[PDB]
DNA sequence: AGACACTACGAGTACATA
DNA sequence: TTTTTTTATGTACTCGTAGTGTCT
């Protein structure tokens, strides 16, 4: 029997709206440190997981760690029907074949359930064990989302090169944006940091990257890890977990 | 106006110059033409289904009934011809037929009540019934067996077993 | 516990369905080829599927199986992905399946390698094409079809892509399936031996603790008519009740599990000119009513495909004293007659009522009337080729006489009949006597009645019999066609 | 007004004691609605033979005065496709009454001109909710319904009207209005009305008004005849006697002279002669062969137009060649 | 008149599979797999009243105990059942996770299966196919060829025949038993005679015949209910003279109210399904009755229509 | 004679919205007390009842009972044809014909005026809504809109439950299952926010969707629904007009 | 004030028909 | 062993410009 209590539903309505046109169907495990849920796209080139610790929680009482399938087509129905004043509840019995959405109105004795069955899911979670990568940046989410948005009206193939401390966002008429790393202390959230060991060469696609830059609310600071023989890393930070998202590059 | 009228008889072809204007025009069809003349007196037209080979005065005869009951003016507010020029399947049949069976009769102005008889209830003719196909003449029953209290039905064909 | 399966609660077709290659029951050579091809992909690609080996197989870059349900295409080609060592993305009709569902979805993913395929193995390089998709299209018969659907998107993805796609159907010869005739390698997977089968049944009628003699396999097979997965079904279905199946109770067992399939347009054709059905044994065997529902599996092709080769066989129910002529005849005045009947059901009032009727005077009669032995070959019914060809030619003669109209004053019929045999002799005819300089004769006689250079080239092909042009035409100088046609688009026309 | 009605509607029976002819499906339908065990009904028959009449009293007598609001009566006259099926009777059949306490009634009238998909549609929704509702299908054709839609419903045949229930209709409607009967004159409208009370309705309203006088008169046989342009049995069996015994010309001449001096129709005169012939016992079978297959020939050939005399004198030659062979 | 009373064939329709007097070997396999489980994707095909919705709809029942109202989906023809249907609601239904006991699963009943698209049939195939550990189908139609064979080959196919006079008995005696109604051995055989192996319009015809007459006799039957209409048919065209099979035409069907394109139809079903005679006579009897059709359908539908046609008739079987 | 001259333009526009896609043949009467309209629906589920006094009307003259039928179609094509800032005028004769909607300006001389022809309906006006009930309660217009369009997302049926100071909206079905469950409570600061309930005897009745979607879209008029429910009885929902009231009676579902 | 997700009424395309 | 066929109402699917309530 798991118990979890936000204290806003905005935060946990972003975080599904992040990452809910990637994937329908999401696997959320549940252990005593917090909730990870990962999922694969339906074309299996994006893979989206997430992780949020105790912190975000009010309460969270959780005996044993327990996997709930759920729909994200389903459950973004129900969570539109929450308010964002509410306090957002996730209960859950033992074997959980359903689990309730609790809203509940602190100034008002308005009280609403939501009661949703859970889905059948083939639980084959990989490990996601840290993989050396050449390149680790880090630049802010709103730019990023902004330069992704102008290279995807121009193509579909979106090519990325990490060399010499410089970033090429290049789209094949041909459209280029190059980026310098540089650091500024009166603003700290616009330092696009990078740490390179080897010049990545990367490819992907079009609305993979549009799907994944429409995360760009939670955090905004985004962090890529890049690697010729390795899909790209699009880390979003937030207050208590993190938001990464896993996409595979393009043939040469 | 009138005399409009008059030349424009006056030059058409023998066919229409001498169409029978009143129900005494008709010169052999008696029998239907007299009930049709003491049902004028009163109120009871029951639904008609004029058969026959052409060319005997079917059409001429509704019309004249038309006319000498509702006047000039009513005979243009009180009467629905259909013809085979015109769309006569379902959906014609349910919704233009049965919205104007479902319709109240127009109130007679004060000259028409002085010398024509009025009745209550309007006429929706059906000219050459034969091409209407069997589904829209039985979408046609409970139109005519329901709305019969306002509107009245004259069918009008030349192979009577062509209607169901 | 949601990962504990229980092996009594899995159907008879997964608990036993083959984990590798060597189970497969019949149809090694299918699978063979498939495997070939799909070994031989990456080595094709490199060479942009320029060079063919002895296979024959790497100048497509995409593979389609084709046959009846139920014999493992779809166990055979994701056996095949698996050993092979590629990542399976496999999409079928329950999914939405459209054009803008496949540009959306799949068509992100022809020049994309996978995501999954780095974080199931990279310590230790197995293959290099680990991190490669191949798409499994499985009942691609299933999609909408027309001018728009994903039917034609799928046939231009599989001539440009960088990942193996496999597609899988259950109906190879049908009109939205055209598309795929000569753009992806076409395997048929025919109706499995009877031995491998056997072996199955009896390897898991052991397991499941259940008697089976192998004198009823073949019969099972034969009713059953190549399923292994209905034959499976059968037993699991069976096998609860009765433990012992070998002679005696098979007979309601085939008769309660006979497969009614619907005959193809060509088989259809076979069955009703059988002599054999309309025998006084074979009456009270195959009654009217199978007759009449035989027309009924295929109303649109069975009777054009009765008109076609009814005078085509040997009659053997010719009563005495009647030849086949008589037969022919009576076969073609009943033809008429269900013409008749069929006009009147495919127009106004929407007589389909009488469809049961159309049966017998279109198919059912004119057959028994002929019915015999197949002479030669089922021929096609030609009725169809020759109706579009006539409606061609109706269309070209109608923009001729609308072309003319301004002074001939006939109708369509009354130009072709009258005019053109006097048309032909007034353009044609000077050429094959007067050279190069009767150009402008024909010029000023096209003009008075404002025909054009199309119209001149249609109206030569409306003769038949001991006039055709289509000699005459190349048996004239190439210099004066060419003069003629440089004339055209020089001098001007009043329309 | 009532009194504006035609008399087909103004003679509209308005209780189950009203409805003559049907006394075996009345009385059961009755004692159903006592006893409360209402089954699905399928009234099945003739036009004019009362259905449409016998559910409406029906209805009326289970709910009132309140009948056309308790119930949902939809006809060939209103749309009927499985959409409508879908949407409008499952939420007609799910639903409970706004006006009172009491099962529903859905009164599919002329149902055999419903979709093949508005029937398979329906057969689950007289199956699913039936605690809170019932299904009443009238139906001319029992071909145009599928058997399962056919199998659910207990099926009403309504006979066609026989003499005394007719006779005692038309006696209520000589007392209702003020007119006079031949007994005649009586028995020759029961004789061309197969059972149809629409037409004896609405040729009685005729016949008064084509008495043209103040009804202090009697309606005869005449007055009938001349006004449904009927043959009478006299000339019928006067034209069939020439036909039979006198010669080629005389017979031409007596059918001539019948068909143009009364105006009559050709295709009555052959029913006439056909119902004539129907009593005449004949030698072996042939003729009466040549005979049915001729008339039914000449019937269908009349039923498309064509000329009249051409067909008469096809008649007349049918009938003769077919007795030729009677001797 | 208030309220009314549950009809006999919704009443005393049977809840358990023993209660069913259908086909003892469907019945009895039904009932071993609802006591062992792992019921498997079927079929149930057969004519209309003789027990297959209550057959799959028992057996579902006896499956799943109290988990029937969330673990049995029922979808009839009276719900949209078209390819958006089969993609989303059945779909998510099959992926519904569900704790059942370790034998049962989740049952998909589909009433009048003869009745959904191709496009729904075929979306259909792969959602059964992969679901098929946690989901299972059954189908119950009229016409197994109005199921593409791609469906019916992941299923079992459970053909029910008619039920014959001994089981319809047995039923009406056991429901006469439970109603304490009075009869009589010879209106017990008209109703056997007049439902054709229709059970649940034999249990109808012995209702209204109760609560019409009081007594089950077979005077009251035929009173109530008319003789079978393809029977009479039958015997008009089986008739040896002309003048007895218009007497037939005349008092049987003419008389009675049946109209001329039902007579013709009869006819035309009759003399297809006839065993009789050759299959040569058959034809011609079938050309003629079409022959007579096509002028009942323009509206020329009369009795010497059907005189002409029986005329030829016994023409033809004139040798 | 009738003559019924309104303040302004969009009111009635806005009353014929609150059902426009709801009932078909209206019948409105005319009397001296104000106009009187009962319509029962298609499937015959629900039943409008409109009565306007002559509270809303700028000027009301009514000689004698005047009943006119017609439907909403092409009375919403009519009324679609009339300018926001004409004013609206219905006129009718002394036998019953066809309704004279007039449309007059208030700065330039523009007579719009437009003839509907009437209908024939069946005038059988019944006398509904004079029962005692057994729960009776008032809560704002937003909030059962909110309620009502955010359950029919999960299900095509919604319960309605007033237990003891209990109201219960739950909606089970395929997707999932929602309940909410609001208490009763009187503002001062804010008195039409209040949630008035007076109940007798514990209710527990089922509506379906597709008619409560219709019901709300009633919300445009008034701005606090009452809603009274008991065993066996329509389910009423009142919005509360400024001269009149608009009242559905729903059909619970038969469980 | 406005942009854009949600949405439901409408034109086009086929697909059967006992 | 293989291609096509006029029309008429009911059914189902699809894209799709459009009308309006809502959030950055
Ligand atoms: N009984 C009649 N008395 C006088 N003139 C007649 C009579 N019948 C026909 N006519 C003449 O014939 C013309 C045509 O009359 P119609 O009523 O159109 O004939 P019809 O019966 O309608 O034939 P159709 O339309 O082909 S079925 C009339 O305008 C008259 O001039
Ligand atoms: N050759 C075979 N040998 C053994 N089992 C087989 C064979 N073919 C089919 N099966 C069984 O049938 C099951 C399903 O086979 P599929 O390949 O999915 O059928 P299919 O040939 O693809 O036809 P479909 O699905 O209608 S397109 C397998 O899991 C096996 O249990
Ligand atoms: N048994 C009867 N007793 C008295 N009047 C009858 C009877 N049957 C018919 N009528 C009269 O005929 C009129 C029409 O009856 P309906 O019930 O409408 O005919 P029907 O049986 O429904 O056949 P349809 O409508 O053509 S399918 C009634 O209004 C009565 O005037
Ligand atoms: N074997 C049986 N034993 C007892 N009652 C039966 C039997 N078969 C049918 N019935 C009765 O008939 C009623 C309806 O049977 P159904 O199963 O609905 O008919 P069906 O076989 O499904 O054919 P359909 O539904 O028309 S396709 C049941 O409620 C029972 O009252
Ligand atoms: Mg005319
Ligand atoms: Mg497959
Ligand atoms: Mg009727
Ligand atoms: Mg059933």
């Amino acid at each position: 029997m798991l118990e979890a209590k936000f204290e806003e539903a905005s935060l946990f309505k972003r975080i599904i709206d992040g990452f809910k046109d990637c994937v329908q169907l999401v696997n959320f495990q549940c252990k005593e440190d917090g909730i990870i849920a990962q999922a694969v796209d339906d074309s299996r080139v994006l893979l989206v997981s997430l992780e949020i610790g105790v912190e975000a929680f009010q309460e969270y009482r959780c005996d044993h760690p327990v996997t709930l399938g759920m729909d994200l087509t389903s459950l973004s129905k129900i969570l539109r029907c929450g308010n964002n004043t509410d306090t957002l509840t996730l209960i859950a019995d033992n074997t959980p074949d359903s689990i309730i959405l609790l809203f509940e109105d602190t100034k008002k004795d308005r009280i609403a359930e939501y009661s949703l069955k859970l889905m059948d899911i083939d639980a084959d979670f990989l490990k996601i064990e840290e993989l050396q990568y050449d390149s680790t940046l880090s630049l802010p989410s709103s730019e990023f989302s902004k330069i992704v948005r102008d290279l995807s009206q121009l193509s579909d193939s979106i090519n990325i090169m990490i060399t010499k401390e410089t970033i090429k966002f290049v789209a094949d008429g041909s459209g280029s944006v190059i980026i310098k790393p540089f650091v500024d202390m009166e603003h700290p959230e616009t330092s696009i940091k990078l740490e390179m060991d080897q010049p990545v060469d990367l490819t992907f696609g079009a609305k993979y990257l549009l799907d994944i830059i429409k995360g760009s609310s939670l955090s905004d600071r985004v962090g890529i890890r890049l690697s010729s023989e390795a899909p790209a890393l699009f880390q979003f930070d937030l207050k208590s977990g993190f938001l990464q998202f896993f996409l595979a590059p393009k043939f040469n | 106006s009138k005399l409009a009228a008059e030349q424009s008889l006056a030059q058409q072809p023998w066919v229409e110059k001498y169409r029978p204007k009143n129900l005494d025009e008709v010169t052999a069809q008696d029998h239907a033409v007299t009930v049709l003349k003491k049902t004028l007196k009163s109120a009871n037209l029951p639904h008609m289904l004029f058969y026959g080979p052409p060319g005997t005065g079917k059409t001429s005869t509704i019309l004249a009934l038309t006319k000498e009951l509702y006047g000039p003016d009513l005979m243009k507010s009180r009467i629905l011809e259909l013809n085979a020029s015109d769309e006569r399947g379902i959906s014609i049949v349910r919704e233009k037929v049965k919205n104007f069976a479902r319709l109240t009769v127009s109130k007679p102005s004060k000259h028409d009540l002085e010398n024509y008889p009025c009745p209550p209830y309007k006429i929706i003719i059906l000219d050459e019934a034969d091409s209407m196909t069997a589904d829209a003449q039985s979408a046609l029953r409970r139109t005519m067996e329901t709305y019969s209290g306002v509107t009245r039905f004259c069918l009008i064909c030349n192979y009577v077993t062509r209607i169901i | 516990e949601r990962d504990n399966v229980r092996e009594e609660d899995k159907l008879w077709t997964v608990k036993y369905a083959p984990t590798n290659l060597q189970q497969v029951c019949g149809n090694k050579g299918s699978v063979m080829k498939l495997k070939n091809w799909l070994a031989n992909w990456e080595n094709s690609k490199k060479n942009s599927f320029k060079h063919a080996g002895k296979d024959g197989s790497g100048v497509f870059r995409a593979a389609m199986l084709y046959g009846p349900p139920g014999i493992g295409k779809t166990t055979a080609a994701h056996l095949v992905a698996q050993e092979l060592g590629y990542d399976i993305l496999e999409q079928n009709a329950s999914d939405v399946r459209s054009k803008t569902l496949l540009n959306a979805g799949v068509k992100n993913a022809l020049d994309n390698m996978s995501v999954v395929g780095y974080f199931k193995h990279n310590e230790e390089a197995q293959n290099l094409n680990g991190k490669h998709f191949v798409i499994i299209m499985d009942e691609v018969d299933g999609m909408s079809g027309g001018d728009r659907g994903g039917v034609g998107q799928l046939a231009q993805f599989c001539r440009k892509t960088s990942t193996p796609l496999i597609l899988i159907c259950n109906e190879r010869n049908l009109p939205k399936m055209r598309p795929f005739d000569r753009v992806c390698l076409d395997i048929q997977f025919r109706r499995p031996d009877a031995n491998s089968i056997k072996s199955r049944l009896m390897t898991i009628a052991i397991r499941e603790k259940f008697k089976l003699d192998p004198n009823v396999i073949d019969r099972l097979i034969q009713t059953t008519r190549g399923d292994i997965r209905q034959v499976i079904n059968l037993l699991s279905t069976i096998s609860t009740t009765t433990k012992t199946i070998n002679h005696e109770n098979i007979n309601e067992i085939s008769k309660a599990w006979e497969k009614n399939i619907a005959l193809k347009p060509f088989d259809i054709a076979h069955k009703m000119l059988d002599g054999q059905i309309y025998s006084d044994i074979g009456s009270r065997n195959f009654t009217l009513n199978d007759k009449i529902a035989l027309y009924f599996d295929d109303f649109d092709f069975t009777p054009l495909m009765i008109q076609e080769n009814y005078l085509s066989t040997r009659p053997s129910v010719l009563k005495p004293g009647q030849s086949h002529l008589e037969a022919v005849a009576e076969a073609a005045n009943c033809i008429s007659l269900g013409d008749i009947v069929e006009k009147k059901i495919r127009s106004s009032e929407q007589l389909w009522s009488l469809l049961p009727l159309h049966a017998v005077l279109s198919s059912v009669y004119p057959a028994s009337k002929v019915a015999g032995h197949m002479a030669g070959r089922i021929n096609f019914t030609a009725w169809l080729g020759q109706n579009s060809k006539s409606a061609k030619y109706y269309r070209l003669l109608q923009e001729i006489h609308y072309h003319t109209r301004l002074g001939t004053s006939t109708d369509k019929i009354g130009l072709r009949l009258d005019y053109l045999p006097t048309f032909r002799k007034r353009l044609l005819d000077p050429f094959l006597k007067q050279g190069a300089d009767a150009i402008s004769s024909v010029i000023e006689v096209m003009d008075d009645y404002y025909l054009t250079k199309e119209d001149w080239d249609s109206i030569m092909e409306f003769f038949v019999g001991p006039d055709v042009t289509t000699a005459i035409i190349k048996k004239i100088p190439a210099t004066v066609k060419s003069g003629f046609t440089r004339k055209y688009n020089s001098m001007t026309h009043p329309v | 007004s009532k009194e504006n009605l035609p008399w087909v509607e103004k003679y509209r029976p308005e209780t189950l004691d009203e409805v003559y002819g049907q006394n075996e499906v009345i009385t059961t339908v009755r004692k159903f609605v006592d006893e409360g065990k209402l089954p699905h009904l399928l009234f099945y028959g003739p036009p004019g033979t009362g259905k449409t009449s016998t559910i409406v009293a029906l209805a009326r007598e289970i709910y009132g005065k309140n009948y056309s609001n308790m119930v949902l009566e939809l006809n060939a006259s209103d749309d009927r496709g499985i959409d409508v099926v879908r949407n409008q009777i499952k939420d007609f059949a799910s639903t409970r009454q706004i006006f009172s306490k009491g099962f529903k009634l859905i009164i599919l009238d002329e149902a055999d001109a419903m979709t093949n998909a508005a029937q398979n549609a329906l057969r689950r929704v007289i199956e699913r909710y039936t605690k809170n509702t019932r299904f009443c299908v009238l139906a001319n054709y029992a071909h145009k319904l599928t058997p399962a839609l056919l199998s659910r419903c207990t099926r009403f045949r309504f006979q066609p009207l026989p003499q005394e229930a007719i006779e005692r209709r038309i006696a209520n409607v000589l007392v209702h209005e003020k007119l006079k009967l031949s007994p005649n004159a009586e028995k020759a409208l029961i004789e061309l009305s197969n059972g149809d009370m629409r037409r004896v309705l609405n040729v009685l309203q005729s016949c008064k008004a084509t008495l043209d006088n103040p009804d202090e008169d009697e309606i005869s046989d005449d007055v009938i005849y001349e006004c449904c342009g009927a043959p009478r049995p006299s000339d019928l069996k006067a034209v069939l006697k020439s036909i039979l015994e006198d010669d080629w010309g005389t017979a031409h001449y007596t059918l001539n002279k019948v068909r143009s001096a009364k105006g009559l129709a050709l295709i009555d005169l052959i029913e006439g002669i056909v119902k004539i012939l129907e009593d005449y016992e004949l030698q072996n079978e042939e003729t009466r062969v040549h005979l049915l297959t001729k008339l039914a020939d000449i019937e269908y050939s009349i039923s498309k137009g064509g000329n009249d005399q051409i067909q008469g004198s096809a008649v007349i030659g049918a009938i003769k060649a077919s007795f030729e062979n009677e001797t | 008149t208030l309220s009314l009373q549950l009809p006999w064939v919704e009443k005393y329709r049977p809840q358990v599979l023993s209660d069913i007097v259908g086909n003892k070997e469907t019945i009895d396999r039904l009932q071993q797999i609802a006591k062992d489980g792992n019921m498997p994707h079927m079929i149930i095909s057969g004519m209309p009243g003789i027990g297959k919705t209550t057959s799959v709809h028992c057996l579902a029942h006896e499956l799943l105990g109290r988990s029937y109202a969330d673990g049995v989906l029922e979808l009839n023809a009276s719900d949209d059942r078209g390819i958006d249907v089969v993609r989303n609601q059945i779909k998510h239904f099959a992926q519904k996770k569900l704790h059942l006991p370790p034998g049962k699963h989740k049952i998909v009943i589909l009433d009048e299966a003869d009745s959904m698209t191709a496009g729904a049939q075929q979306a259909l195939r792969r959602t059964m196919e992969l679901y098929s550990n946690s989901t299972r189908f059954a189908f119950a139609c009229n016409q197994s060829n109005k199921i593409i064979e791609p469906l019916q080959s992941r299923c079992a196919i459970l053909r029910y025949s008619k039920l014959s006079d001994e089981d319809v008995l047995k039923r009406l005696l056991q429901i006469i038993k439970l109603e304490d109604v009075k009869y009589t051995n010879d209106g017990l055989e008209a109703i056997i005679f007049t439902a054709e192996g229709d059970m649940r319009q034999a249990i109808n015809n012995l209702q209204s015949t109760v609560a019409g007459h009081g007594l089950v006799n077979a005077d009251n039957v035929f009173k109530i209910v008319d003789s079978p209409h393809p029977l009479i048919v039958k015997k008009m065209l089986l008739a040896s003279n002309l003048e007895d099979s218009i007497q037939i035409l005349r008092t049987d069907l003419w008389k009675k109210g049946y109209s001329s394109i039902d007579i013709v139809t009869t006819s035309f079903r009759v003399t297809k399904n006839l065993a009789q005679v050759k299959e040569s006579v058959r034809l011609e009897m079938i050309k003629e009755i079409g022959l007579t059709h096509m002028r009942i359908l323009e509206g020329v539908g009369t009795y010497l229509q059907l005189a002409s046609m029986l005329a030829k008739i016994h023409k033809l079987n004139n040798k």
